[PDB]
């Protein structure tokens, strides 16, 4: 058989690889890691330089301490007994506080508080992150998409535990920490809304779901069939067409009667996998505020 | 209510964003044409979009697309019907004319260049401080063909800097001079290279570059298209 | 008619079957035998679900539903209208859907490139088998296929999980949703990545693979590379689905009861099984 380029035959190394310059305050980049020859079979070998900064520090420093406060909140579930938290990881839960405080941050630790301390960690966690995605991208002058791409995933998670719970009146609207207990809400969810399945949004978020996996099948599948001709290189085919970005075109157009350019697929891409949680945002915040039963709505439309 | 509002508001968003996703990746191959070359009648409902100016690093110019397209190479077809929709076939050697799966595309006669504006493509000799941190080193193997005739012999590995990656093996062939194989396009043994594509017979046919420690985009197409074109064309010498 | 570079490739052969005779096209479209063989299944099959629709007697397509036989006729065949139908409908989506893949890999001949495309098909391909035939089968009627109906088929979906409890608990279907997630978290990124390159601040010059490397490296430590994402994107897509099949092929056939209780394997391990605290002591 043909070679098929899933996994490379040939590794090839040489001095790692400090990256580009531009505007980057390079005191804050560390130094270069190790080399996996495991991930260098797949991609690529190089671990590092990673770029430090306030915002990342801050970032890492309240992502560790969410995690944590959640994690000392299951070991005094677990009766401090190493054995228990093993056997119970999945079970034991940070609930938000009961529906009696509404929105009040006065509920008792052991009722509530420790879930609005974790979640205030998580908060600035995730808005620092995001912060740093668009700075990174700044100071090398790149485009911001990746900083608006995850603000689409950020607005799920704005919904979920901060703004829904706040236009219903209480945090105890909001996901609790937990494994078992989070698949739990989710399924409820659904239950007290009368079936997400009426819910429009809900049933468009699944559309681009299901369809951002058939678009990277079908992206990465055909970059590999064109590789031989140097598809990969995508900048450069954007900026010169070579016959990779041609035979990908055309193996489309002959397929299903129209197709992409190079720069054109990656823009169905964005769009595609960012609508998932765009709609799906939506579908769950007109839950229980406008909307109290998706069937009831489903049969009138109104 | 609000709900209806807001999906009736959503359907509408969703079809000016596919009309803005499609009229996109009409900047490449467009406006049609028909198999003579005069443009079509009926290029669908979606205009042609606005152009747009790409800004080349390391002053290699900029790129408006849309923009006129030209093939800027002769095509060797002949059609083989009186209407539209049918093959054209190759009036020479199609391997030898670059048609069909062995087409290349008039790139720029100019190597690609890494983020500093240095060759990104070197062959491993010239690229100081790399090496094969694993798998097999094919460097010394031999190259079989199809046919399974020994073919020449792997004296150098082309390797992709900025990506750390190994592109075309350069061959030695019997006359002395050497070819770029791509990386892709062949299988390393634990004692030989194998080539399905091209039969031992072939090899001296593909195309040459100019510089020995450097490939041209348009190099790159010309080679990876003649082997990729061996597929369907050398077929008749293919055993197995 | 042709993009302006399309002539040069539409050069005779490739074909699996039939030498010359259907290798031709139809506007952009390829035909092949197997363009012949998806029209004829696809023209079969709409045939068959108007005609459920008129025995059922509705002609809206939020209403029109297509039923399997019901469990009493086991996998035998059954009467048209009380389930032969669907049988058939099915015996055509697939000849459809093979056919599909099948002129895809004539295509990929004639152009020269790799087979990874059909390929990946062959997955969604497999999945819809699973839950129409392979489960079915094992399970022992048809009457566990999923109808063809735009809202039945949900009902299906909502029906056939609640059967086992919250069907979250299905192990397989956690694995699945993994991948679903994680995919789409890696095709928001790379399509942003490219596109952020390819589209630089104003004025500035198209930015490089290098700093696409670069980017990477001073966000999270690491970059799979150009080459990489696209193997990773192919990867997750295809697990996804190889998941999604796993977690109903097992679902009625090895385990029957509620998945929430397969996880009482872990907890009753016999060295913590009785030590008393937590949530189950
Ligand atoms: C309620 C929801 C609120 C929830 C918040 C979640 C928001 C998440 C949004 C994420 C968007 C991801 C987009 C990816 C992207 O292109 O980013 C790069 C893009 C350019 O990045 P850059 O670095 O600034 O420029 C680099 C290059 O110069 C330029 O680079 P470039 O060429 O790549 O960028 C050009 C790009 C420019 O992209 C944009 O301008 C982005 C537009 C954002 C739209 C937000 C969607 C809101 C959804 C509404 C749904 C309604 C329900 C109620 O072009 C487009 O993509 C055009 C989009 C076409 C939209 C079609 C609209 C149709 C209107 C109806 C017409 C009638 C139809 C006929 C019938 O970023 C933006 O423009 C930022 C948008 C931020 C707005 C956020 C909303 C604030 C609240
Ligand atoms: C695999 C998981 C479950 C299941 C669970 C769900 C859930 C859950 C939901 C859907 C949803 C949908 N399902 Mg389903 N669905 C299954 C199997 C199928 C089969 C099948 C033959 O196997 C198909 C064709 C569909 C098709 C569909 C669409 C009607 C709809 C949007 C899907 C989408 O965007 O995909 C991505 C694909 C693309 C974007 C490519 C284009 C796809 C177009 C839209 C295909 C439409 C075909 C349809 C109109 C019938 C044509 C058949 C005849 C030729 C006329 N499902 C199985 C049983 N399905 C969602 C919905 O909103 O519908 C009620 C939804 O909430
Ligand atoms: C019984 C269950 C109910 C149901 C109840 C719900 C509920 C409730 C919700 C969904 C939601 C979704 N459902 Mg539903 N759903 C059902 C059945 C289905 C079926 C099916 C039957 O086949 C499918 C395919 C789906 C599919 C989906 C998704 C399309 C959608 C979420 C998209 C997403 O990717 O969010 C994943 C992405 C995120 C959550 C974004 C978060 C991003 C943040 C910033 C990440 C931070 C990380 C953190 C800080 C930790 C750091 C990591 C560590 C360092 C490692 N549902 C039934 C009807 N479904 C959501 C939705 O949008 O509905 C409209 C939702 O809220
Ligand atoms: C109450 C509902 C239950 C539940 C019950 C089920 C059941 C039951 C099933 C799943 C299945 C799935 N679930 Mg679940 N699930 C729930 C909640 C969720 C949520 C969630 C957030 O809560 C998530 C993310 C998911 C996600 C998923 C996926 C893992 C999987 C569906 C995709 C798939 O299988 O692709 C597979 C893809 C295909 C079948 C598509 C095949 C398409 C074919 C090959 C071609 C289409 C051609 C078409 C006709 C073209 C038309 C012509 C036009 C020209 C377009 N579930 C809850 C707890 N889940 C399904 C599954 O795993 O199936 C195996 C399934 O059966
Ligand atoms: C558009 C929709 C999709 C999307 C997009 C998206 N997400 C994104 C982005 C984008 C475009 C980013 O740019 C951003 C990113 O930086 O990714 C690289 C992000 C991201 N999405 C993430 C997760 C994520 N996204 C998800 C979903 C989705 N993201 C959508 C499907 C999900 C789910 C639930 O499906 C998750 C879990 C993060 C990887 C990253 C945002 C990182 C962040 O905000 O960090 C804040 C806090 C910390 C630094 C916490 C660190 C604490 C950990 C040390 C604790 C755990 C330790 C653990 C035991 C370690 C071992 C792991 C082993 C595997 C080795
Ligand atoms: C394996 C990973 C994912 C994947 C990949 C994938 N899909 C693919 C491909 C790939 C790589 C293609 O090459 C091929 C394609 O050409 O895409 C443009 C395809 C494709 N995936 C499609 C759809 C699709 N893929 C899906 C899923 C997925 N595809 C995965 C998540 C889904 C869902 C539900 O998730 C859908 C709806 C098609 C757009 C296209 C294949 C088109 C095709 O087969 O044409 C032949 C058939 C017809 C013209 C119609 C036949 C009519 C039937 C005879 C009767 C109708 C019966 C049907 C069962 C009724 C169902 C009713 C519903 C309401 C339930
Ligand atoms: C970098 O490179 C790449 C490209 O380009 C350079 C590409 O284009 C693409 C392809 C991707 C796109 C163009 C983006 C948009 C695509 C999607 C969102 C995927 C979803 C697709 C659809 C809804 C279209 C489905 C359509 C189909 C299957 C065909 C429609 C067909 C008909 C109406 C007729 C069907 C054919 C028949 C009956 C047989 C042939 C005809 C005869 C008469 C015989 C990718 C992936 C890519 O990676
Ligand atoms: C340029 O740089 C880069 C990019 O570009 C922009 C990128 O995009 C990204 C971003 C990409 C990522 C973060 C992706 C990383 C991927 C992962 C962490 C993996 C995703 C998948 C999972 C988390 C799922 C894990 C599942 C596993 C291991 C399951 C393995 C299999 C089994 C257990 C067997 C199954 C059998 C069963 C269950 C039997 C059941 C039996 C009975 C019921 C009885 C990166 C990092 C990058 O660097
Ligand atoms: C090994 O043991 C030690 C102690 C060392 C450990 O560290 C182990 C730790 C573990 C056991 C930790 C385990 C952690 C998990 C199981 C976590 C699981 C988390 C989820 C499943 C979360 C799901 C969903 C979460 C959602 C949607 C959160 C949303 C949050 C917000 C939008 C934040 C909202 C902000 C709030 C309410 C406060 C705002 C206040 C202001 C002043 C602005
Ligand atoms: C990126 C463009 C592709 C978007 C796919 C649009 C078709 C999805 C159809 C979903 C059917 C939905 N709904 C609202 C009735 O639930
Ligand atoms: C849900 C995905 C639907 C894809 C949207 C359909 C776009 C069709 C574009 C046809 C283009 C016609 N043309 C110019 C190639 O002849
Ligand atoms: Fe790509």
């Amino acid at each position: 058989a043909e070679y098929q380029n899933i996994f490379s035959q040939v590794q090839v190394r040489g001095p790692a690889d400090l990256g580009m310059t531009e505007d980057v305050n390079l005191a804050n980049r560390s130094g270069v890691g190790p080399f996996s020859t495991l991930l260098g079979w797949f991609g690529n070998a190089q671990l590092g330089p990673i770029y430090l900064g306030s915002l990342g520090v801050l970032s890492l420093f309240s992502g560790l301490m969410w995690f944590f406060t959640i994690g000392i909140w299951f070991w005094y579930q677990a009766g401090w007994n190493p054995a228990v938290f093993l056997r119970d990881l999945f079970f034991f839960s940070l609930e938000p506080p009961a529906p009696e405080y509404g929105l009040s941050f006065a509920a008792p630790l052991k009722e509530g508080g420790l879930w609005l301390i974790a979640s205030f960690f998580m908060f600035v966690a995730v808005w620092s992150w995001w912060g740093r995605t668009y700075l990174r991208a700044q100071a090398l002058g790149m485009g911001k998409h990746t900083a608006w791409a995850f603000l689409s995933a950020i607005w799920l998670w704005m919904v979920l535990g901060f703004i829904r719970p706040i236009l219903m009146g209480s945090w105890s609207e909001a996901v609790p920490y937990g494994i078992f207990s989070h698949l739990d809400w989710t399924n409820n969810f659904s239950l007290v809304h009368g079936n997400l399945f009426y819910n429009p949004f809900h049933g468009l978020s699944i559309a681009f779901l299901y369809g951002s996996a058939l678009l990277f099948a079908m992206h990465g599948a055909t970059i590999l069939a064109v590789s031989r001709f140097g598809g990969e290189r995508e900048l450069e085919q954007i900026a010169d067409r070579g016959t990779a970005a041609e035979r990908a075109a055309l193996f489309w157009r002959w397929t299903m009667g129209f197709n992409a350019t190079m720069e054109g697929i990656h823009r169905w891409a964005i769009w595609m996998a960012v609508l998932v949680t765009l709609t799906g945002g939506i579908g769950i915040l007109l839950s229980g505020t406008v909307v109290d039963n998706w069937y009831v709505w489903g049969q009138n439309h109104g | 209510d609000l709900a209806s509002l807001a999906i009736y508001s959503f359907w509408i968003f969703l079809a000016g964003l596919i009309y803005y996703l499609q009229t996109e990746n009409m900047r490449e191959g467009y406006p049609l044409e028909n198999e003579d070359g005069t443009p079509a009648a009926n290029q669908g409902p979606f205009p042609l979009p606005k152009p747009k100016t790409f800004i080349l690093p390391h002053g290699r110019g900029t790129l408006t697309v849309p923009g006129p397209e030209s093939e800027d190479r002769p095509i060797a077809l002949a059609r083989t019907a009186v209407s539209e929709g049918f093959p054209h076939a190759p009036t020479g050697d199609p391997m030898k004319d670059g048609v069909g799966p062995a087409s290349w595309v008039a790139r720029r006669d100019l190597p690609e260049l890494d983020g500093h504006g240095h060759n990104k493509i070197k062959p491993m000799k010239a690229a100081a401080g790399f090496h094969v941190s694993a798998g097999k080193n094919p460097i010394g193997l031999p190259v079989r063909g199809c046919d399974l005739e020994i073919a020449g012999k792997v004296v150098d590995i082309w390797v992709d800097i900025p990506e750390q990656m190994a592109r075309f093996l350069e061959v030695e062939l019997k006359d002395g001079s050497t070819r770029l194989l791509p990386m892709q396009m062949v299988k390393v043994q634990s004692n030989r290279v194998h080539v399905n594509a091209l039969s031992s017979d072939l090899f001296a046919g593909i195309p040459t570059i100019k510089s020995p420690t450097e490939v041209t985009l348009l190099e790159e197409d010309k080679i990876c298209g003649y082997v990729a074109g061996g597929l369907m064309y050398a077929a008749p010498k293919r055993k197995s | 008619a042709l993009l302006s570079f399309e002539r040069k490739y539409r050069v005779p052969g490739g074909t699996l079957v039939g030498g010359n005779l259907f290798d031709f096209w139809v506007g952009p479209f390829y035909v092949g035998f197997f363009g012949v063989a998806t029209f004829f299944f696809a023209a079969l099959g709409i045939i068959l679900i108007a005609w459920s629709a008129v025995l059922q007697g509705t002609w809206n397509p939020q209403l029109i539903s297509v039923y399997p036989p019901a469990l009493e006729y086991g996998l035998g065949g059954a009467p048209l209208a009380k389930g032969g139908l669907w049988q058939i409908i099915t015996i055509c989506a697939t000849g459809a859907f093979v056919s599909w893949a099948l002129r895809e890999v004539e295509i990929c001949r004639k152009l020269g490139i790799g087979y990874h495309i059909p390929f990946a098909f062959a997955f969604a391909i497999l999945a819809y088998l699973t839950l129409v035939l392979f489960r079915p089968v094992m399970m022992g009627a048809w009457g566990y296929a999923f109808p063809y109906g735009i809202w039945t088929h949900l009902d299906w979906v909502s029906n056939t999980g609640y059967t086992y409890g919250n069907f979250h608990y299905n192990p397989a279907h956690m694995i699945a949703i993994s991948f679903f997630f994680t995919n789409a978290l890696a095709l928001a990124l790379h399509g942003a990545l490219v596109l952020s390159a390819a589209n630089p601040e104003k004025g500035k010059e198209m930015r490089t693979p290098d700093h696409q490397d670069t980017f990477f490296r001073d966000l999270v430590g690491y970059s799979i590379g150009t080459l990489g994402i696209h193997r990773l994107g192919l990867l997750l897509s295809l697990s996804a689905v190889f998941f999604s099949a796993l977690c109903m092929i097992i679902t009625g056939t090895i385990w029957f009861d509620q998945w929430v209780d397969w996880w009482q394997w872990w907890v009753k391990l016999p060295w913590w099984a009785n030590i008393p605290g937590g949530i189950n002591g």
